[PDB]
């Protein structure tokens, strides 16, 4: 999940952008 | 660009800032 | 007055602004 | 739900006000 | 110091302010 | 839960601080 990618690992802007409306 | 883990509220702050006026959905 | 769909974080922003110092509950 | 009224449809201020404390 | 009940979004605002740059987890 | 302590009762700063990262 996004929680996993970004808290356990380091995520990129693009990975965050996938959650924008 | 991202050099930090984004845990708890930090991930929500990041999405708020990244997504701008588009808004976002979280955590799903 | 409202002329937009309020999806994801946008609904939370709307409630934050509408409810002011009262605060709000969401999504229930 | 409020998500439904306001994302699927257009909701009014009064509908939002029902969720204020 | 706290003299109010912190219900709904008010608790999240409190945690945001108290925790500062640390961030927080909620409601768990 | 923290919701309980702080909405039903009055909680202290320290109680809130336990939820900071
Ligand atoms: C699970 O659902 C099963 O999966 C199949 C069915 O569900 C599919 C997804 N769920 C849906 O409901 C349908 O979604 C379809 C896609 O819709 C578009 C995206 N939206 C959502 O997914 C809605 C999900 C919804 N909510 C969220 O995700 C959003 C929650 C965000 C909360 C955090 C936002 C904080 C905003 C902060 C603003 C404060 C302003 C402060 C200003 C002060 C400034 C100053 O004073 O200077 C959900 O309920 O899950
Ligand atoms: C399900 O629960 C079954 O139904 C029967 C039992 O439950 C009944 C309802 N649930 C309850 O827990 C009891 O509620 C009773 C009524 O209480 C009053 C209303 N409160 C709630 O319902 C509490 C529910 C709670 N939380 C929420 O709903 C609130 C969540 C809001 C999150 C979003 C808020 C974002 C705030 C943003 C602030 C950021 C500030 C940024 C400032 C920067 C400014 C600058 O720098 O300039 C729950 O856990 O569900
Ligand atoms: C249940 O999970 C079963 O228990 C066992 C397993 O789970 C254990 C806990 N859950 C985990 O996922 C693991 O957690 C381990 C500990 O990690 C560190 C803490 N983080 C979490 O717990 C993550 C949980 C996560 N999310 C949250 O708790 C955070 C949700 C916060 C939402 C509210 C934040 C609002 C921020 C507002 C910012 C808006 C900015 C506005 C600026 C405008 C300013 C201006 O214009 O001037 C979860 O998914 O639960």
């Amino acid at each position: 999940g996004i929680v996993e990618q970004c808290c356990t690992s380091i995520c990129s802007l693009e990975q965050l952008e996938n959650y924008c409306n | 660009f991202v050099n930090q883990h984004l845990c708890g509220s930090h991930l929500v702050e990041a999405l708020y800032l990244v997504c701008g006026e588009r808004g976002f959905h979280y955590p799903k």
